[PDB]
């Protein structure tokens, strides 16, 4: 059984969990202590030492998005994540790059920061959720006629939606009900109903993080 | 002491004595060297009264493979004498290959003597046709900046280096040339690509008295002038501030050039005006020194394609074809230099060696036996076989030439020749392809600099432990070491075969050395070769040097414009 | 006819050009004045406004690594950059992600900034070229047994190597030689041997960049 090295509030690790569960792959969950990283984490990633990392056939795959593509390419038989066409996998990669950077940077200024970085961060996040709503045009998912790649990429930020609702003092739903409820559709799925921890726990966790570093 | 009329008269007497002096050349070579071990196996002792007949009936024709171990024996720590005799003060290489591999030949002071005389004579008949001012100068793109020493502690060398660094060169050539524009140290600068630019600049320095432009070859000339088209504005800048381009790094040439420089802004206005006035640089050469009476160089054979680009450069200036020989034995002077390149022919000077010719007259080839030089047939083409003081005794050089006529009783020679070509299988490879592919791979770090690689060579050094490969490179510009270091690694990485992999990864054959050499080295090689006595089948340059290759070798060591051992590995 | 929106020193535009030319496309290059980003470019990516942009079927394809996978999938019959296994693909993508993070920023630091910033960037790139050298190990390339995905990704940085050597006043070669070594190896491919401009110029562009911001 494939081995995932992960971190329970990590959105990206949730992405991986989401991918294997959407599939039907049976895997063993492992929590990493960045204070005390396990021998296998050190022996799989000598450089970044970052999560998530899945060991399959005795070969390590690191980075969350890498993982997801690793999961699609290793199991191309039931529920395919990408479209068949080159250009749609293209758009998906484009949009997977967008949430991972600007959306993740912006969100990073929302839950992890104070002051001007948080305000500009608020503006960045609502602009970015505004764009995601726009590209979505108004699609139910993202990556194919069913649950897809960049849905998987973005969905784990919905467990943190609540923390952004609290720290950024915004409603991403009165301004973009379609994305939260894009998430709340996707929440009917065990890939999200069993992968993303309670948003309560993420809220207490991020608030705790802001207590620890000044 | 050089004068016009007496030497040409004696040359007339001499060419008319062609048989006796040839026969005497034989006697003299053998008097000097009755002792050759080669000859022992042949049955020689000298004298007698069937000498010529005995030599030609008892001594077999020979090839590069067979002459290889013997002069090799002379060069590598067995400081010993062999096919000629004396451990020679220097050794040559020969174009085409000895079974893909290196060819060694002896250089003696005789070879210097022939040298001065042929040019003594040459300049005399040409100045007879193109009279120079006794106080002017010449633009000579000549170089012999390099001097390697063989592994036995013995010098092995090019015709150029050995002549130019010869003790009798300066005093000997003083009277029969217009004084060189370049100080000798820049000619002998450890960086002759930079020195070439300094040469462009040097001949350029005294233009008004300049009486000819010279390279052994038209291709040499054209190389100089396409480069001229590249760098004239830079030359303007360099020469102007009285401060030389940051292009130049080796201190002794920089030392000499700073000795030449003070700030002078006006003349730049001039050069810029003239230079931009031309139509595709046609007739550039009379533009530079408009009272040069000639462009001088070898114009026949495989150089015929370079006569036109050069003609474009030469404008309406006459092209005089240079005479034809090398360290392997001198053959013929053009004493009617006013003749155009297409009709240019060179007549044999008879004490330079004892020369014989195999006829192709039957089909190709033809089982006919060699006949004497005035016994050769007009209009027909023969192969040159050489006996002289260069290690050649009845030696097949491998080249076909045509008799157009006779100047008095000595015959007039013509070359429509090019490659001395058949080849055989090697061991300085790492295939022709692997070596060539290799330079290709490494050279593009340089390509990034808007430069392309002009030429390349290589070498097996087994004095060292472990021994190492040397790769030699000719490129179009000065650059930094880092890319060149990079390159050497690629030369190594381009040798795609598993074998080389075993050693150098283990390290029982040492890290390859990239010794980057400067512009014109491979030009030195071509120029010496096509001019080389036999017939212009003289240009397939051997690509990697086994201990038994030399002409490229003297030229190997001293212009390491940089030399490095892989800091990888 | 594929239209490429490119920039003479874009290592990324170079990722596009190398990828395409590696495959077998005849295509057109249009040089950008990023002061005046094109009508077709401003329609291709109206917010990033960034290149390389390959346009096919009148459909803008953006981001360098995105564009090269586009290269793979748009002509899937001759020159594949990945090997056949999913894990190999994830390894190559892994390492392309590697090329894009600490590696790119570090070079950005070595030729773009100075002083306290510089040495940080300097030990970063030597470290990068070292993990690199380690994973190159022996292979002629990176992403397969032949010219690969990430071959394209990181070869294009080897014309800036001159830039790095000079402002850094370093020599990235005695610390890790097989890398630059592999680079002038990869230069023999007609894909990069005609797509990449001269490095004295590239050097000079960083020189212009530096002289502007001191
Ligand atoms: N490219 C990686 C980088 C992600 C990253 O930084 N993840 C966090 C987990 S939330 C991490 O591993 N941090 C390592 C650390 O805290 O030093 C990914 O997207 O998974
Ligand atoms: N990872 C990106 C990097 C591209 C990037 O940052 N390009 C810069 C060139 S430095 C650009 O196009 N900037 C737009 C601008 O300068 O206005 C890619 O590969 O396309
Ligand atoms: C005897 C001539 C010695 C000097 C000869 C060299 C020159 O300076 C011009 C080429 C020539 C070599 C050649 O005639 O084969
Ligand atoms: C004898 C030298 C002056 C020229 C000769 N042809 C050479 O290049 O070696």
């Amino acid at each position: 059984l494939p081995i995932l090295l992960d971190y329970w509030p990590s959105m990206f690790g949730m992405r991986a969990r989401v991918a294997l569960r959407e599939k039907g792959v049976e895997f063993e969950y492992r929590e990493e202590d960045f204070s005390n990283k396990s021998p296998l984490l050190l022996q799989s990633n000598p450089i970044h030492k970052k999560i998530p990392v899945l060991v399959h056939n005795g070969k390590p795959v690191c980075e969350s998005l890498n993982v997801v593509q690793y999961v699609d390419e290793a199991w191309p038989e039931k529920n395919p994540f990408f479209p068949s066409d080159p250009y749609g996998r293209a758009q998906a990669r484009f949009w997977a790059d967008f949430v991972d950077k600007k959306f993740t940077d912006a969100q990073f200024k929302v839950w992890g920061k104070k002051g001007e970085e948080q305000e500009a961060g608020k503006k960045e996040f609502i602009e970015a959720v505004k764009i995601l709503e726009s590209e979505l045009g108004d699609k139910p998912y993202f990556g194919g006629d069913s649950f897809g790649y960049v849905d998987i990429s973005l969905i784990t930020f919905s467990s943190w939606f609540q923390a952004y609702e609290k720290f950024g003092n915004f409603s991403i739903e009165s301004e973009s009900p379609k994305l939260i409820a894009w998430a709340k559709r996707c929440m009917e799925k065990e890939s999200v109903s069993k992968s993303l921890p309670d948003s309560e726990k993420i809220v207490a966790y991020a608030a705790e993080y802001r207590k620890n570093n000044l | 002491t050089f004068d016009m009329n007496r030497v040409i008269d004696e040359f007339d007497e001499m060419t008319r004595n062609a048989h006796q002096v040839q026969k005497q050349t034989l006697k003299e070579i053998l008097l000097k060297n009755q002792s050759a071990i080669y000859l022992q196996n042949c049955g020689l002792n000298g004298n007698a009264t069937d000498p010529e007949e005995a030599f030609k009936s008892m001594v077999p024709l020979v090839t590069d493979v067979e002459l290889e171990p013997y002069i090799k024996r002379m060069v590598d720590g067995d400081t010993s004498p062999i096919l000629t005799g004396h451990p020679v003060p220097a050794i040559s290489l020969s174009s085409g290959t000895s079974q893909g591999r290196p060819k060694f030949i002896p250089f003696t002071d005789e070879l210097m003597e022939n040298t001065l005389q042929l040019f003594r004579t040459a300049f005399a008949f040409r100045n007879r046709d193109f009279p120079i001012d006794d106080n002017g100068k010449a633009l000579q793109f000549i170089f012999s900046s390099k001097q390697y020493i063989s592994t036995g502690g013995v010098p092995v060398g090019t015709a150029t280096t050995n002549v130019y660094r010869n003790p009798n060169f300066k005093a000997g050539m003083k009277s029969i040339t217009s004084p060189s524009c370049s100080p000798d140290e820049v000619i002998f600068s450890p960086d002759v690509h930079q020195a070439l630019y300094c040469h462009l600049l040097s001949g350029i320095l005294f233009r008004d008295q300049v009486q000819y432009v010279f390279a052994v070859f038209a291709h040499g000339l054209v190389h100089a002038f396409r480069t001229f088209e590249q760098v004239w504005e830079e030359i303007v800048t360099d020469i102007k501030d009285g401060v030389l381009s940051n292009r130049i790094t080796v201190p002794s040439v920089r030392t000499a050039m700073s000795k030449l420089l003070t700030p002078n802004p006006e003349l730049a206005e001039t050069i810029r005006t003239k230079c931009m006035s031309l139509s595709n640089w046609y007739g550039l050469i009379p533009a530079l020194f408009p009272n040069a009476k000639y462009v001088y160089g070898i114009m026949t054979g495989s150089m015929e394609p370079y006569v036109p680009k050069l003609r474009h450069y030469a404008g309406d200036l006459p092209l005089v074809s240079h005479d034809y020989g090398s360290s392997e034995g001198w053959i013929a002077a053009n004493v009617t230099p006013r003749l155009s390149p297409e009709e240019a022919t060179f007549a044999v000077i008879p004490n330079l060696g004892y020369f014989e010719f195999l006829p192709v007259s039957e089909t190709g080839e033809g089982e006919e036996k060699p006949v004497g030089l005035t016994q050769v047939k007009i209009g027909e083409e023969y192969e040159v076989v050489i006996t002289n003081y260069a290690g050649l005794y009845r030696y097949r050089l491998g080249d076909v030439v045509k008799v157009i006529g006779f100047y008095n009783n000595t015959p007039q020679l013509k070359f429509i020749c090019r490659r001395n070509l058949i080849l055989s299988i090697n061991i300085d490879k790492n295939t022709e392809r692997d070596l060539q592919l290799s330079v290709e791979s490494a050279a593009k770090r340089l390509s990034e600099e808007k430069i392309e690689v002009i030429d390349f060579s290589s070498y097996i050094d087994v004095s060292t432990d472990p021994g190492h490969y040397a790769i030699f490179w000719e490129i179009s510009g000065e650059t930094n070491e880092d890319v060149l270091q990079d390159c050497c690694n690629c030369l190594d990485r381009a040798f795609i075969d598993a074998g080389y992999v075993s050693s150098r990864k283990c390290k029982t054959i040492g890290a390859l050395e990239l010794r980057v050499v400067a512009k014109g080295t491979f030009r030195k090689i071509q120029e010496h070769f096509l001019g080389l006595g036999s017939s212009a089948g003289q240009f397939k340059m051997p690509r990697c040097v086994k201990p038994s290759n030399a002409k490229v070798l003297q030229i190997l060591c001293e212009n390491v414009v940089s030399s490095y051992f892989s800091t990888a590995f």
